[PDB]
């Protein structure tokens, strides 16, 4: 979607691999502010939006 | 967030409401993420 209409799907009952998403390269920017990127597959969340 | 609090009490005052305490239970959790400014409650007609 376009930015002023930007999309947001919700994540929920599920287990997330975060691995394949730092170890692939094909994101050019991959940085993470309130939470560590190398410590995503060690934390529980809910109610993720993307 | 959209959160949903319900409590049933039952009651014996035949018009206005009950004075007394009882603490609402939440009950819902809901992810809706949209903006909410105006309500309308649904009601039950009966035919004859």
């Amino acid at each position: 979607a376009s930015v002023y209409a930007w999309n947001r799907k919700r994540i929920s009952n599920c287990v997330a691999d975060y691995s394949v998403l730092y170890n692939s390269a094909s994101f050019s920017t991959f940085k993470c502010y309130g939470v560590s990127p190398t410590k995503l597959n060690d934390l529980c969340f809910t109610n993720v939006y993307a | 967030y959209f959160k949903i609090y319900s409590k049933h009490t039952p009651i014996n005052l035949v018009r206005d409401l009950p004075q007394g305490f009882s603490a609402l239970e939440p009950l819902v959790d809901l992810p809706i993420g949209i903006n909410i400014t105006r309500f309308q409650t649904l009601l039950a007609l009966h035919r004859s």
